[PDB]
């Protein structure tokens, strides 16, 4: 069997497990999460050992499995370099997030291991699969298990938050359904290397963007459309944000390298500007409402907006650098957000039960080792330099300047005001006067699990911000096949 | 994926489900005969489906010969 | 320490000749034409049931 | 010339970079020719980084005089900055263009 | 076969009075519906468009035989719901092959085993299904005017009598007699479009009806202008008995009225036979010519009743809070993407026709095997929630409404999944079943230019899950407002089992609580094969999909 | 969950936040909201759209060198 | 083309869904819970009537209108004849809101309807072979460089062989300036 096949099964194995060792055994919920965390860590471990046989510079899909015993609906596995950083940030992501929400969950505690095995598997699956009609199927499996993990181990606003999510994604991916059904009608399948060989007319083209981009500014989400967000990602359990943000925002980012950069070239080239136009307002619109946000948890969410607005204006700019940028800032995005819900929605709200951040002064003082990571944290979010998340704005930003001009001009605003909301959060909740006079009693600092899974998270923003060609290097031979140009003397050559 | 492994499973699979949903023990000693009988019939119906799949094989393959006669056929009285 | 010793202990040396471990590195993960011979042929299949799932779907009634 | 080295074998493309008379439908064929294409655009680009290297050396040992003993370096960068962008195959797989 | 069962169990039922040999009648009937399966398997080795029997009144197809078998089996399938028990006792000193094969159980079986209930006592219940059946499998092979007027009624008129057959619920005789009096309405329109017909053509055979067609099919007397006239008549009256809208405000009202037990047959069956029928009908009143003929194609009432059916179904769900009401409308919007892959008529919709009517025939199964599991689920259980109190027919509708669904995780959680299961698969999500149903009518919409339908269709299927996740919150996001029964676990109240062997000599004897009575086999197995089939279809697809890509392969073949 | 320490809710902050949890429900279309409605939604962003539809390729950077034109068209 | 007779078709629209709306207040008066009488039909339920008389009426000579005005058939004026109707629709409800609201909501549709072509009735047939029309886009890889650079343009890191010379010309003409880029290197 092949390799790739190992990353799904093992989930799989995991939920077997958890499911029958009470039939071994008033089992403790103690061995259920260590089976769950073992089989996320083998994942992890399978995961490095593809990693470590990977071709940097080859233009085959690797791993595969020969099949050919077709059906209609067959699962092709294949890696890829400009998918295969997107399954490590999955791999490495999920053992903190069962580790972060260790203690925090305390009921039905089978149920939400067995989601999040599940969770893993599709997620996966989603970049793994060598099919637009698979990648659809998988991109779409993850919506069941979310309106559970929500609405089971969700706060307050819960219900109305699983309802926003589901009903949102299921909508915008309707529009990508009938999109994907004409690529597949008209060249009569939809594995990767026969839709690569096509060439669709520019009119067809004009339609399946129209169809693929409502979906993709649905899951960005761009700001007229991200009120499921603002409600999922902070509604729902620690666990549940980490992936939401981490992993499951990205299925867009990296569906662009496969749905619209190599079958929809001239409809991407000649819709641009209303891209871009889209991607500025964003930019601003989700800066000036960050700066006014009381939920701290809802901050962050706020921030994701921004922060995705920048990495969909680079892969939409034709440039290597834009668009390695754009996985970059993908995978930025992964490790900070991860720890700014960390600090936000898994210990502040583990010991004051609120996150209006009226209650919250000067935590500096009680929590010096919660200042130290909450600090880095906030300033990889403001896009600083030393962290991965600076390079993946330096390198979007100039791709989409060197496209048009004059949104990357107001693209680069975001320096500015990410700068500005990060800080004044950072400063209310850690400085900004003395130990608050709502808290009766005092705090603890950070747990030996607390701060690992943060030291954990930091460490890979800053030793991927000083040697990010740990993933450059596979990603520029298999990036440069998604640039539509030529050159005059350099094209066509005898 | 091999029909034959993929059918026994599903009968394994469907003991499984039959025991959660009435709530009774998976794996009592005294009732385990039930997963091999569970997966024979799996393993049966799975080679009824591997003929049934040789003969849809047949089926299809004569009919896309068809398509490509009455597409040539009519092509060659349209060459007058 | 570590990252310094294996770092020295890893390094090629004066002109090409590599380690053993390097010899074996690229042993295992060759696939020279492994990759590119299984593609070829599942591109052809499924090109092949692309045509004929037109033909099929497209027939006269 | 440098020798050519053992890695630089498996790697070097059998075939012209163009796709005159490649068929698509055949595979093994129709991805060499991409590769020959992208890497065609990326040995344009890493000769202009060596150039640039060579320049650099050149200016920081003539200093002053920069200005007047580095242009030959100067004119051969600023040639490939024009002629050589990492552009892809998608365009050129796509379309197909004659001198005519 | 189905006749010889018939008469066979008349004649039995006739000369006995004894309602406890209700069971068993049952049993018979699933057993007899086995012969039948056993003969139509066998007849399908022949490539055909059609053969006319027993005087071209009859006709035999690929089609045909195939709908005959899953007609067969999903009534073996609803008759297992009176055939067995619903609960049984079960202790792992019972449970080996010696045991269950040579050694014996005794003990007080009638208020655990409910051995008395209503739906164990008609006898006549097994004979009505029949005759049913038997209608459904002749409206399918029917070749004549007469023949489909006689098949329609025969299943009709049984479908009135099993309505009614509750005779001592005000509700049960309440929907018998809406479902009669809006269904006569109904069979009067079909009969007028038959007989405009025969009165125009002169023939009842539907051959030279579709001759007729095809010679008048070409780009000045007599104009055939009737046959798109009679057959629009005539199609609205099939339309009202598969409940698409307009033609559906008595489905919610007669679904909801009637015993669950009989809402499981009379909600599936009536429509796989009525929408087999009708392809064969819309395939051969095709205009290939654009001619003025095809502007008046009987056709758009299809489309117009599928347009109308996805908005109605999906948006008068979102305020029920009865459930079987919730699943009367829930069914309506199935139908909406069945009328549209009939009313495109190519073969990618054909072949989407085909799979979308027989996985919802499968699914929607499961939904009310699900929810009749659960009545009986709750019998080791109490409430002191007051609306509860005040429902009627509690013993022929257990489950009524939705919020007697809160909580149910907590008291069954794979019973839970499964009934997620399948809703999602209503819904129409990926990896399940009932999303590569919705894939392929899309995408036959998409292909023959029905793009403004498939954005309707898709619209409305975001409406039509709104109510369905409403389901999905309220049985997993609250806690049950149903606490195990405080008698069944007293330390005091045990009932004692006897285990005795081949010549009835005491093995053993067992104290048993509550906690050692369970479902039924019949009713867990059944449950858990669907659940799979649904879960699993994406590793199971090519003797499904082929079989059907097959079978529109000859229709429109030559 | 997790019993979190003990903390001196404020009657007031925690309405202030109820408020703006369930703010949207009493939002009304007036005179006022569609003039800010308009202008952030419509205006804003059709603004920003021309003037990328109308620089669009208009001027490069790159190579050019004195005698030779940034515009590209 | 042909022009036609705006307030004619109109008129054929008011009586056409008002005619249907006629027969919704037939409807309402015979479900009537009270003796209200044959008459109330005019009276009880004539603003039903109404409404339709004035949706069918706007739509149809609005559409009508449009189609003069612009010379031309195609799906845009089924557009403008929506909007006018919505824009009806909404002046009996008496909220601003709502006559946009519903303005948007119709022409939306209506327009939507005739784009994608008409549906509700027989769907137009090209009466060509779709097996050498589906492969052809299957198979049809590779175009002639002059036919994409119509939809796209030269330019935007699209220079096809020959961009720069082209580009002296396209500035030469507007500018009015000789392009002559410096050597950058003293010798030769
Ligand atoms: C696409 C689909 C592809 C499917 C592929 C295969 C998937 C797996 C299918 C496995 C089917 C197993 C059938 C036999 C079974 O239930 O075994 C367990 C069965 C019951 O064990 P249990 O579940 O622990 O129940 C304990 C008590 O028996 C107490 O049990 P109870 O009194 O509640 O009821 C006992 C029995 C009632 O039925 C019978 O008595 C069986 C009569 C058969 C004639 O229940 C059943 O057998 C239900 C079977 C339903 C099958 C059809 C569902 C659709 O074992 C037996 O003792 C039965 C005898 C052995 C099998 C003989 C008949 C085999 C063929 C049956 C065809 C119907
Ligand atoms: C996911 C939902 C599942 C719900 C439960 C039902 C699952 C199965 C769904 C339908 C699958 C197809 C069943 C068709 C009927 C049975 C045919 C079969 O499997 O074997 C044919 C065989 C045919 O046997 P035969 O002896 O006539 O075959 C002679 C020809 N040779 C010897 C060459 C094979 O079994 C039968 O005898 C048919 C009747 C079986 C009894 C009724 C079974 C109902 C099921
Ligand atoms: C805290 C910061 C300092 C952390 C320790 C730094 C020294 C240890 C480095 C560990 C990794 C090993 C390594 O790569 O060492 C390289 C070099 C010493 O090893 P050496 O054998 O000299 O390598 C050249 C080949 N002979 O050592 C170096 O090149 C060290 C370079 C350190 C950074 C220099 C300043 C750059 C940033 C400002
Ligand atoms: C497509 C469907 C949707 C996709 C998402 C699927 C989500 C599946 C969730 C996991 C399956 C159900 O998870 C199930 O939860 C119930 C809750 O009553 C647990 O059941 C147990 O819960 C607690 C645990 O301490 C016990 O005290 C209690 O006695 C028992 O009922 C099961 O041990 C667990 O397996
Ligand atoms: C969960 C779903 C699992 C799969 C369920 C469906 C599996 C069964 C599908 C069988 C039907 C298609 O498979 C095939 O069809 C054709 C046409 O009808 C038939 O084929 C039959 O007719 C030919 C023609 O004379 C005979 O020579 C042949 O011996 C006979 O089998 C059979 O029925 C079956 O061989
Ligand atoms: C704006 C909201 C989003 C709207 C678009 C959503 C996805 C649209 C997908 C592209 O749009 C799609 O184009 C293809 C090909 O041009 C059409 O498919 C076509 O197939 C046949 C082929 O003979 C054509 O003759 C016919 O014009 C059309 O049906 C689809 O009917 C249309 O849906
Ligand atoms: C960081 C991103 C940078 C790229 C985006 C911004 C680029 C701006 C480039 C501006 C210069 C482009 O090229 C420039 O065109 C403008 C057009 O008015 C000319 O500007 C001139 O135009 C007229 C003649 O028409 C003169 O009389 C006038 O004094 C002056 O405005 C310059 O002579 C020419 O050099
Ligand atoms: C909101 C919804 C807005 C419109 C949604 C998409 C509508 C699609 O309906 C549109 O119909 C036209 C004319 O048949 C088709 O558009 C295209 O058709 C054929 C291919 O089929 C092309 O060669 C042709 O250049 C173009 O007109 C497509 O089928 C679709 O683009």
């Amino acid at each position: 069997m092949s390799l790739l096949y190992v990353l799904l099964i093992i989930p799989i194995i995991g939920i077997f497990l958890i499911s029958t060792i009470d039939s071994f055994y008033f089992f403790n919920v103690s061995y259920y999460k260590k089976i769950a965390l073992i089989t996320t860590i083998l994942n992890l471990i399978v995961s490095l050992i593809i990693y470590i046989l990977f071709d940097f510079s080859n233009n085959q899909f690797q791993f595969i499995q020969e099949n050919l015993d077709l059906s209609f609906y067959d699962i092709y596995l294949g890696v890829d370099g400009v998918s295969i950083y997107f399954v490590l940030l999955t791999t490495i992501i999920m053992p903190i997030a069962l580790v972060s929400n260790w203690n925090s969950i305390t009921n039905n505690i089978k149920s939400y291991l067995i989601i999040m095995l599940l969770l893993e598997t599709l997620l996966l699956a989603v970049f793994l699969v060598l099919d637009v009609l698979l990648f659809y199927i998988f991109f779409e499996s993850i919506l069941p298990p979310l309106f559970i993990l929500i609405g089971l181990f969700g706060s307050s606003n819960k219900v109305r938050a699983s309802f926003y999510i589901f009903l949102y994604t299921l909508l915008g991916s309707l529009f990508l359904l009938l999109s994907i059904l004409t690529m597949s009608s008209i060249v009569g399948t939809t594995y990767f290397d026969v839709l690569l060989k096509s060439s669709f007319e520019y009119t067809t083209q004009l339609f399946l963007f129209f169809g693929i981009f409502i979906a993709f500014a649905v899951k960005t989400p761009v700001w007229g459309l991200n009120s499921w967000l603002l409600r999922a990602h902070v509604e729902s359990p620690l666990g549940g944000s980490i992936v939401l943000a981490a992993i499951v925002l990205k299925l867009s980012l990296y569906g662009v390298f496969r749905l619209i950069l190599p079958i929809l070239p001239q409809a991407s080239l000649n819709l641009t500007y209303i891209v871009y136009a889209i991607g500025a307002i964003t930019v601003l619109y989700a800066s000036f409402s960050t700066l006014r946000t009381v939920d701290v948890k809802e901050l962050i969410a706020y921030s994701s907006v921004a922060h995705a607005a920048i990495y969909l204006m680079g892969v939409f700019s034709n440039t290597i650098q834009g668009l390695e940028g754009a996985i970059l800032l993908g995978l930025a995005h992964g490790f900070v957000s991860s720890g700014l819900f960390i600090c936000a929605g898994g210990i502040l709200y583990d010991r004051t039960g609120t996150r209006l951040i009226y209650f919250f002064r000067g935590l500096t003082q009680i929590m010096p080792l919660f200042s130290l990571f909450f600090f880095i944290l906030c300033l990889g979010n403001a896009g600083t330099p030393l962290t991965l998340n600076f390079v993946g704005e330096f390198m979007s930003l100039y791709g989409t300047l060197e496209r048009l001009p004059i949104a990357g001009m107001l693209a680069s605003t975001s320096i500015i005001f990410s700068a500005a909301y990060s800080i004044y959060m950072y400063n209310r909740i850690a400085f900004g006067g003395s130990v608050s006079l709502y808290f009766i009693d005092c705090f603890r600092d950070l747990t030996k699990r607390e701060f690992f899974i943060l030291f954990t998270l930091v460490s890979f923003t800053v030793i991927l911000g000083i040697y990010p060609s740990f993933v450059l290097d596979g990603l520029h031979y298999n990036i440069s096949s998604v640039v539509y140009g030529i050159e005059p003397n350099a094209s066509y050559l005898t | 994926v091999n029909r034959i492994l993929f059918w026994t499973g599903f009968g394994l699979a469907v003991r499984f489900w039959q025991l959660g949903i009435e709530m009774r023990p998976f794996f009592n000693r005294k009732s385990l005969w039930a997963y091999p009988l569970f997966g024979g019939v799996g393993a049966s119906f799975g080679y009824w489906l591997q003929s049934i799949d040789e003969k849809q094989t047949k089926m299809l393959e004569e009919r896309k010969q068809a398509i490509l006669e009455k597409r040539a056929r009519r092509a060659q009285r349209q060459a007058e | 320490a570590s990252s310094f010793v294996i770092y020295n202990i890893s390094r090629p040396g004066p002109n090409g000749e590599p380690s053993s471990l390097h010899k074996w590195f690229s042993k295992i993960s060759d696939y020279k034409d492994e990759w590119e011979t299984r593609n070829t042929l599942m591109a052809a299949a499924l090109e092949q049931a692309a045509h004929d799932k037109h033909l099929l779907l497209t027939a006269e009634r | 010339p440098t020798p050519e080295s053992e890695a630089f074998l498996a790697k070097k493309p059998q075939v012209p970079p163009t796709f005159d008379g490649v068929d698509y439908e055949d595979n093994k064929r129709l991805k060499q020719a991409q590769d020959a294409i992208i890497r065609e655009q990326w040995v344009q680009v890493m000769m202009g980084r060596l150039v640039r290297e060579e320049l650099s050396k050149c200016y920081y040992r003539e200093g002053v005089n920069h200005l007047e003993k580095c242009g030959k370096l100067r004119e051969r960068y600023l040639q490939l900055l024009a002629n050589a962008k990492v552009k892809g195959y998608l365009f050129e797989q796509q379309n197909y263009w004659s001198k005519e | 076969m189905i006749m010889i069962s018939i008469l066979s169990l008349l004649l039995s039922t006739s000369v006995t009075l004894r309602r406890d040999m209700s069971i068993l009648f049952n049993r018979i009937s699933i057993i007899a519906l086995a012969y039948c399966i056993l003969h139509d398997t066998m007849s399908l080795s022949f490539i055909s468009k059609g053969i006319g029997l027993h005087g071209g009144l009859l006709h035999i197809t690929n089609l045909t035989q195939i709908f005959h078998i899953f007609i067969f089996i999903i009534s073996i399938l609803i008759l297992q719901l009176t055939s067995f028990y619903p609960r049984k006792v079960w202790i792992p000193e019972y449970s080996s092959l010696k045991d269950i094969f040579f050694n014996k159980i005794l003990y007080y079986r009638t208020k655990i085993i409910n051995k008395m209930g209503e739906h164990m006592k008609i006898i006549e219940y097994p004979l009505i299904l029949l005759f049913v059946i038997s209608g459904a499998v002749f409206l399918i092979s029917t070749n004549d005017l007469v023949s489909i007027f006689l098949s329609i009624e025969l299943q009709s008129y049984g479908l009135y009598l099993l309505s009614t057959i509750y005779r001592n619920s005000e509700l049960s005789t309440t929907g018998g007699l809406i479902y009669f009096l809006l269904g006569g309405l109904s069979s009067c329109f079909i009969l007028l479009g038959t007989s405009l017909l025969y009165v125009n053509s002169g023939t009842t055979s539907l051959d030279g009806l579709y001759i007729l067609n095809s010679i008048s099919d070409v780009n000045s007397w007599y104009k055939p202008y009737y046959l798109n006239f009679s057959l629009l008549i005539f199609s609205i009256g099939f339309l009202f008995k598969v409940s698409a809208a307009p033609f559906h405000f008595w489905s919610p009202d007669v679904y909801d009225a009637i015993p669950t037990i009989v809402t499981t047959f009379v909600a599936i069956i009536a429509k796989i036979s009525i929408f087999i029928f009708l392809l064969e009908l819309v395939y051969y009143t095709n205009s290939n010519a654009n001619s003025y003929l095809s502007e008046f194609s009987w056709t758009y009432a299809l489309l117009i009743s599928s347009l109308l059916s996805l908005i109605i179904g999906t948006v008068v769900g979102l305020t029920q809070f009865r459930i079987k009401r919730l699943l009367a409308y829930s069914t309506i919007s199935h139908v909406g993407f069945i009328l549209l892959a009939l009313s495109v008529s190519s073969i990618e919709s054909t072949q989407a026709f085909i799979f979308y009517l027989i996985q919802y025939s499968i699914s929607n199964l499961n939904a009310f095997f699900i929810l009749i599991t659960i009545g009986f689920s709750l019998y080791g259980y109490v409430t002191n929630n007051k609306e509860y109190k005040s429902l009627l027919d509690k013993n022929n509708s257990p489950i009524q409404l939705i919020s007697q669904l809160k909580g149910y995780f907590y008291i069954n959680p794979l019973l839970s999944l499964s009934l997620a299961i399948t809703i999602f698969s209503f819904v129409g999500v990926p990896p399940l079943v009932g999303f590569f149903a919705k894939q392929m009518v899309l995408s036959a919409a998409l292909d023959n230019g029905y793009i403004f339908l498939s954005l309707i269709a898709i619209i409305t299927s975001v409406i039509g899950a709104v109510y369905y996740l409403n389901v999905i919150k309220e049985i997993f996001f609250y806690s049950p407002e149903h606490e195990v029964n405080p008698v069944l676990n007293e330390s005091d109240s045990n009932f004692s089992l006897r285990i005795l062997n081949e010549k009835n000599v005491l093995i053993r004897s067992v104290l048993l609580k509550g906690r050692n009575i369970f479902i039924s086999s019949p009713f867990s197995i059944t449950i858990s094969i669907i659940t799979n089939v649904i879960l699993l279809f994406i590793f199971m697809n090519k003797e499904w999909l082929s079989m059907g890509t097959i079978l529109v392969q000859i229709l429109f073949s030559a | 969950g997790l019993q979190h320490y003990k903390i001196a809710m404020d009657p007031a902050l925690v309405r202030l936040g109820s408020m703006i949890s369930n703010r949207y429900k009493y939002f009304r279309w007036t005179k006022r909201t569609a003039l800010v409605s308009f202008m952030y939604v419509v205006v804003v962003p059709s603004t920003i759209g021309y003037l990328a539809y109308k620089t669009d390729g208009l001027w490069d950077l790159r190579a050019k060198r004195r005698g030779d034109l940034i515009s590209e068209r | 083309y042909h022009p036609k007779d705006a307030v004619h078709l109109g008129l054929k629209g008011a009586a056409v869904v008002g005619g249907i709306g006629l027969l919704f207040a037939a409807v309402r008066t015979s479900l009537a819970r009270k003796n209200v009488g044959p008459w109330a039909i005019f009276t009880r339920n004539g603003k039903l009537a109404a409404t339709f008389a004035a949706v069918g009426g706007a739509y149809d000579f609005t559409r009508a209108a449009a189609a003069n005005l612009r010379e031309k058939e195609d799906w845009v004026n089924n557009g403008i004849g929506g909007l006018f109707a919505g824009a009806t629709m909404g002046l009996t409800t008496g909220r601003i809101p709502r006559v946009l609201g519903f303005a948007a909501l119709t022409g939306v549709v209506l327009a939507t309807a005739e784009y994608a072509g008409s549906g509700l009735r027989g769907v137009f047939k090209r009466d060509v072979d779709e097996y050498e029309r589906k492969e052809f886009l299957r198979k049809n890889r590779r175009r002639p460089i002059e036919e994409t650079l119509a939809e796209i343009g030269e330019g935007r890191g699209i220079k096809p062989p020959g961009y720069y010379e082209r580009r002296a010309q396209r500035l030469k003409e507007k500018y009015g300036v000789d392009i002559n880029p410096v050597c950058a290197d003293p010798d030769q």
